[PDB]
RNA sequence: AAGUUUGAAAAGCACUUUGGAAAGAGAGUGAAAUAGAACCUGAAGUCGUGACAAAGACAAUGGAAGUACCUCCAUUUCAAC
RNA sequence: GAUGUGGCCUGGAGGUUAGGACGAAGCUUAUGGCGUGAGCCUAAGAUGGACCGGCCUCUAGUGCAGAUCUUGGUUGGCGUAGCAAAGAUCUAACGGAGAUAUACUCAACAUGCAACGUUGGAUACUGGAGCGGGGAAGGAUUUCGUGCCAACGGCACUCGUA
RNA sequence: UUAAUGAGAUUCCCUCUGUCCCGAGUUACUAUCUAGCGAAACGACAGUCAAGGGAACGGACUUGAAGGGCUAAGCGGGGA
RNA sequence: CGACGUCGCUUUUUGAUCCUUCGAUGUCGGCUCUUCCUAACCUAGCGCCGCAGAAGACGCUAAGGGUUGGAUUGUUCACCCACUGACAGGGAACGUGAGCUGGGUUUAGACCGUCGUGAGACAGGUUGGUUUUACCCUACUUAGCUGGAAAUUGCGAGAAAAAGAUUAUCCGUGCAAAGCGGACGUCGGGUCGUUGGGCCUGGCGAGCGGUGGGUAGUACAUGGUACGCUCAUCACC
RNA sequence: GUGGGAUUGUGAAGGGAUCUCGCAGGUAUCGUGAGGGAAGUAUGGGGUAGUACGAGAGGAACUCCCAUGCCGUGCCUCUAGUUUCUGGGGUUUGUCGAACGGCAAGUGCCCCGAAGCCAUCGCACGGUGGUUCUCGGCUGAACGCCUCUAAGCCAGAAGCCAAUCCCAAGACCAGAUGCCCACU
RNA sequence: UUACGUCCCUCUCCAAACGAGAGAACAUGCAUGGGCUGGCAUGAGCGGCAUGCUUCUCCGGUGGGGCUCCGUCCCGAGGCGCUGAACCUUGAGGCCUGAAAUUCAUGCUCAGGGACACU
RNA sequence: AUCGAAUCGCCACCUACAAGACUGGAGCUUGCUCCCUCGAAGGCGCCAAGUAUAUUCAUGAUCACAAGACA
């Protein structure tokens, strides 16, 4: 990034504070917001009060208008080193037009980039059940969804100084695809 | 010797180099003439192209085989968010064209215009204008913007103010862009003590399209054309396709030049980059400027037929979205894809003629999906016909009975 | 097509270290390894590198006169000489 | 085109006079000097390692920029044209130096990539006028096992008709 | 002269069609980018034009007009 | 319009010549594509007539724009059918073959007529008869990077600027006027050089402000900015 | 001055000298517009009008209005074309024991088919002022009259120039602005 | 030669041979799901006078032929019902989390990394 | 801050304008006469801040880029 953000840089310390910094100085700007759109839509009259739907986030099914998603969401911590998801890929947004000769190999290296995006590992093991059952149509009959189960493992060489994980992605057999969100199993 | 029979050359040579445009906004190289005896006003303003729909109206002009008969008209429907004025420039006369004199900027500037000037603005400083603020509303601050002020009514005589585009207002999830889109915007009109007394009321404040131009003028439009790369010959420029029996290929300009000059001209036909080109083009009639959805929801509903519907297709403009905000309908095409930003542009040519001059009166705005041959206006026509399906009976079972 | 023409003598590079190896870095022999095995001498042409000179587009080269800077070049002078 | 030149240069011979291990020949040059020139001579080598200069005469396979000249080497084009018929490979494990190869910072991605052989699975091709199993002609050790990877198999190899 | 026969030469009709009006869209393999590998032809020197003369059709010459440098993909006007 | 005569222009015809090319400049026609000329067919104006109108003739300025579809023929030409405002004529190596095509022309096979004793010949007819190469330099078309006014250097100083103790020694207003209207103070120190001297700096205040705390209504398109009041902080200082 | 490097080829570690280079600009917007390109061009119908003119026969034009040909620049709402969304169905031979799911026939074949691309096969848009030619005139001499000219003027062509439109600062913009930095 | 910042890696597609461009920079950004819009045309399985379908008790329910032991079980293309069902719907890259109306949910990110700017 | 340089006329009186067939102003006689500022000077600057009572200049040795230059 920019020198001013480096983290090598800045250092753990200096990086924090300025994280935080950024932090109290965007909510306190959202509760200055949320008490006066408070206070406004009160006074005004219920005549004026049908023009504003949704501004005090008064709506439902809807956004909340201080901030964004992802300041909302609960940063939990650090993801353990041993973790198993199971998720379903959309293969056929991934395939379509491409040559018939080199579906099923252009699927494995799709499923392999999903996979290693996820977990952020550069080795990912392919198991012979989610091999088989991408080549079970032939070369050009690859199914349009697959569930995988992706387990992130530990392992580094010896002497080797960065530690080193991998996954192994395996099929999950599913009579239909409807309603299959992804989730973090045990 | 001479050819042995004539016809047109292939392609507009006014138009060259068929080159990328150096910018991806519609920008107006001329503004119209102005005239002093009009109340100062301003002359564009910033659209983004959503999709196409066409009308049926009634034609009023006399001696035509359509008089007071139907037509159906494609038309464009460009969402118009309200632009912010952040900025003043004066310019004068010189031997060698005009100068920039000054620039009044306004006391705040939006988040979305500052983010103009950083490649990565989240991760910056952001210390856009941090100290023109400062120096601003003080003494010196205050001296200094009175001066160019004052400039400007002394040696000024074209005055223009700074406007940006909303992309917070637009809430487009398919435009992209956060950083908003800077032009300047020509004040015509009385003197020009008359022009900066308009523009010093406007900074700061928002500005909407239907106060800059009326249902029934015309316009034009300033916008860069869709790429498609490199193209031949035959689609760049026209050219027509040698016969099947032709070795090394048919898509080709058979002779590229004579032997004298011993030189390949510039009138010759080449392949090159086609399209992503900057256009202004003439004469677009305004057929509707719509308010807000959230204001007025019967955005498609005229006099003749009062369903109530909103001008955005049933399953949405394919590509872009909804319109949620203020749009304008143009008859006819304008250069470019979904999404692009585009300029309005009073019109330079004159306006006296029947066409231009006609009132238009909508009938009938066309509401049907565009995704494969809509057949339903609205969501409460698709509903009539088909009645309940099998997943209206699972949720309406689940609620009857689970529920209560 | 091809001189095995290394060196006086093989004294033909033990040993240490990195490298899978080829080899490199050291260390040794020898008057000399830039004499290390198709090994005396080692040209031209072409190429790499460091330093420097600068230089628009007048293809480059060239001629004649100067100048700026350099010069491991030559010669002369250095007391009333 | 003719002629002249105590005019220049090269390999040898008869004479004469010199030089060389304190460095001959050859080679190198922003080494200068001499000559109108062909050329001659000196300087330096952080070059070389054993022969050789001047002068008189004699002698000849005696002087190169070009002959689509001869032979050897080099070279821009150029990391370019291309290496596209015979459909095709994927996966795990094992083997291998061929890896999970790291100053600081740094949990992993964003800093060791890409490629091999065998086995098990998967997928596909040949489709009996077969990339099946045997012979003649031709070839002559290419057969077999082990080892090995400098060259060769126009990419690669840990594999091989090497 | 001639039935039958003909990858023989010719004319017309039916059918049929992208031969054409008038082009458009799609596929495989290329081109294109990368890893590995890696040539040839050709090569006086070179390479912006106008006119002029000139061995009568110049890249060099005269007088004018252009011309900042280096690059990727094409292209067939010239390089007689 | 123009006999008998006479003076010219042109190089889109043929002829005359033999300067260039024979260690090679690819031959006709068509297709395609661009440009140029004007001796003007149509389109814009304007004169004149044996000019009533309509339709035309002749002429001038003007080449910006346009100038077609087909049957026969390899054809260029020619001719006919048809449309049209009109279906003008030409150049560009008789433009254009590493752009195509290959019907003709003009190799070798073969047939006929005429000629020749013959082998063979024929600007006589006929049929069949390999169309190679760009990755170089320019040109052109798009597509990137990139310095540079002494067009790389000189330090070689030129503003389509201001208007003054020689641009210093304040800001507006006005005509380069006459005038006129404004300006934060105060108490110390240090440090250099003719008048309340320049500069640096500290303490008390004040003012114009930038951010944040707490608060009220309002504006704008309605999540997000501004504005009143009041605290804290920073800056001019 | 200060900072950073280096010097000529037979050794090592230290000292001088002498050379070369850096020492103020970066980064992001909005504009100017020199120069270059350059485009719209034709026809028909209505009406004028069975009018002007003419013995008759015949028989026009401009303002204005409405269409259209060619050309140009785009666009994809509609209509049409295109399908490797092999989307959904059918259907033939072979094949996994059958059904299911399928698979092979280098996309088996057939019908329909979104999105995208695309057609004068669809749809939209295509403008303003001057300077002059030729020519017709005004005033008016030379030449008491006369004469468009000779000094002056007017009017004026699809030509030409500029506006509009396209590229645009090697056209080196002391055009205007946002942030740092440097100087101060 | 410090800061502002720029570029590469990463993500998106109005751009695109490669460069270049437009953007994003913890962002409903991406992913899966749901709903919509649309395509095709009624899935598999099971079954016929009920044990099924449809409707608030009332409706509805085949088949040319053939085989066993009037009646009963069975074989049988095709038909009917559950079933405008099943499947597909953004991907070179349709919509909805900001009008109102089942009309939107849930996961993932945990100090972004690298290089210049900088004699 | 390298940096030593080539350049040798200043101004706040030129730094406004226009016409040479007539632009100092009149007359009538229209090319002569008359009036005036008399129609041919941008102002300063060149060694006493002003025309005089004065005052340091060397040896930088007879030319050499002025050995110095904010007028
Ligand atoms: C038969 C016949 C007549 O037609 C031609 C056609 C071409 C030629 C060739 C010559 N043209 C110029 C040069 O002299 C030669 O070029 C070459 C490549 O040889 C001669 C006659
Ligand atoms: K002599
Ligand atoms: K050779
Ligand atoms: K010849
Ligand atoms: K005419
Ligand atoms: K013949
Ligand atoms: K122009
Ligand atoms: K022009
Ligand atoms: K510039
Ligand atoms: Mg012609
Ligand atoms: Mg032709
Ligand atoms: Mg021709
Ligand atoms: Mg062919
Ligand atoms: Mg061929
Ligand atoms: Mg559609
Ligand atoms: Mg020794
Ligand atoms: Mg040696
Ligand atoms: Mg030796
Ligand atoms: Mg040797
Ligand atoms: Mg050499
Ligand atoms: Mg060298
Ligand atoms: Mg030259
Ligand atoms: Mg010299
Ligand atoms: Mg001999
Ligand atoms: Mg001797
Ligand atoms: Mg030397
Ligand atoms: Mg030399
Ligand atoms: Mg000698
Ligand atoms: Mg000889
Ligand atoms: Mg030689
Ligand atoms: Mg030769
Ligand atoms: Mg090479
Ligand atoms: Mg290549
Ligand atoms: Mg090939
Ligand atoms: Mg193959
Ligand atoms: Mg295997
Ligand atoms: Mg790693
Ligand atoms: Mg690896
Ligand atoms: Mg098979
Ligand atoms: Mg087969
Ligand atoms: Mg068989
Ligand atoms: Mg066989
Ligand atoms: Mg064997
Ligand atoms: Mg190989
Ligand atoms: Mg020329
Ligand atoms: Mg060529
Ligand atoms: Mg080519
Ligand atoms: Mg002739
Ligand atoms: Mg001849
Ligand atoms: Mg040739
Ligand atoms: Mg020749
Ligand atoms: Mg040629
Ligand atoms: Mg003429
Ligand atoms: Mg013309
Ligand atoms: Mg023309
Ligand atoms: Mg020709
Ligand atoms: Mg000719
Ligand atoms: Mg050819
Ligand atoms: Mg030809
Ligand atoms: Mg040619
Ligand atoms: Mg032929
Ligand atoms: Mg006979
Ligand atoms: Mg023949
Ligand atoms: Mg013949
Ligand atoms: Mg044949
Ligand atoms: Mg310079
Ligand atoms: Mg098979
Ligand atoms: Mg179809
Ligand atoms: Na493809
Ligand atoms: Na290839
Ligand atoms: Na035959
Ligand atoms: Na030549
Ligand atoms: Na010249
Ligand atoms: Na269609």
């Amino acid at each position: 990034t920019r020198a001013g953000m480096k983290g090598k840089v800045l250092g753990k310390e200096k990086k924090a504070a300025i994280i935080d910094a950024r932090k109290k100085a965007a909510e306190s700007r959202k509760n200055r917001d949320d008490k006066r759109w408070k206070r406004v839509l009160a006074n005004m009259d219920e005549e004026k009060r049908k023009k504003f739907h949704g501004v005090g986030n008064t709506a439902k099914n809807s956004r909340v208008r201080g901030a964004t998603r992802a300041s909302l969401l609960k940063r939990t911590g650090r993801k353990p080193d041993a973790v198993s998801m199971e998720a379903t890929i959309h293969l056929s947004k991934l395939l379509k037009k491409k040559t018939f000769s080199k579906r099923a190999p252009l699927a494995i290296k799709r499923i392999k980039a999903f996979v290693g995006r996820l977990m952020k590992t550069k080795d990912n093991r392919i198991d012979a059940s989610l091999n088989t059952y991408i080549w079970h149509k032939g070369v050009k009959g690859v199914p349009g969804r697959v569930r995988v189960l992706i387990q992130r493992k530990s392992e580094t060489t010896e002497g080797n100084k960065h530690k080193h994980f991998y996954t192994v992605i395996s099929n999950v057999p599913v009579a239909s695809f409807k309603g299959l969100t992804t989730k973090t199993v045990e | 010797s001479h050819c042995k029979f004539e016809h047109p050359r292939h392609g507009h040579l006014g138009f060259l180099p068929r080159k990328r445009s150096r910018q991806i906004r519609g920008r107006a190289r001329a503004f119209p003439k102005d005239d002093a005896t009009q109340k100062p006003h301003l002359t564009s303003f910033m659209v983004f192209k959503a999709g196409m729909t066409h009308i049926v109206r009634d034609v009023d002009r006399p001696g035509s085989k359509v008089n007071k008969k139907e037509v159906v008209e494609p038309v464009t429907i460009l969402e118009a968010p309200p632009m912010v004025i952040v900025g003043i420039v004066g310019y004068r006369q010189t031997p060698v064209g005009l100068k920039t004199i000054g620039t009044v900027w306004a006391h705040h500037t939006s988040v979305e215009f500052r983010r103009r000037y950083y490649k990565n603005w989240k991760q910056s400083a952001q210390l856009a204008f941090s100290r023109q603020k400062q120096f601003a509303n003080t003494k010196e601050g205050k001296v200094a913007e009175a001066r160019t002020l004052n400039a400007f009514a002394k040696k000024a005589s074209v005055i223009r103010v700074i406007a940006h585009t909303q992309l917070r207002k637009l809430r487009n999830h398919r435009v992209g862009v956060k950083k908003a889109h800077v032009q300047e915007i020509q004040v015509n009109g009385g003197s020009v003590a008359a022009k900066i007394a308009l523009a010093k009321s406007l900074l700061e404040k928002e500005v909407r399209v239907d106060s800059v131009f009326q249902q029934s003028e015309a316009c034009d439009v300033c916008s860069v054309t869709k790429g498609h790369g490199t193209e031949g010959v035959v689609k760049r420029w026209g050219v027509a396709c040698l016969p099947r029996k032709t070795h090394r290929g048919l898509r080709k300009v058979a002779c590229i030049g004579a032997w004298h000059p011993a030189r390949v001209m510039y009138t010759v036909a080449r392949a090159g980059q086609h399209g992503y080109h900057h256009r202004t083009q003439l004469n677009k009639k305004i057929y509707q400027i719509g308010r807000s959805v959230a204001v007025e929801p019967n955005q498609a509903t005229t006099t003749y037929d009062l369903t109530a519907k909103t001008i955005t297709p049933m399953g949405g403009f394919v590509g872009y979205g909804t319109v949620r905000n203020d749009y304008v309908m143009l008859k006819g095409s304008v250069s470019g894809p979904r999404r692009r930003v585009m300029t309005l542009r009073r019109p330079m040519a004159p306006q006296t003629s029947r066409q231009l001059k006609e009132k238009i009166v909508l009938k009938f705005i066309d509401t049907s999906s565009k995704i494969g041959h809509g057949r339903f206006q609205t969501k409460k026509e698709k509903n009539q016909w088909f009645g309940p399906l099998k997943k209206d009976r699972i949720r309406r079972e689940e609620r009857l009975r689970k529920e209560r």
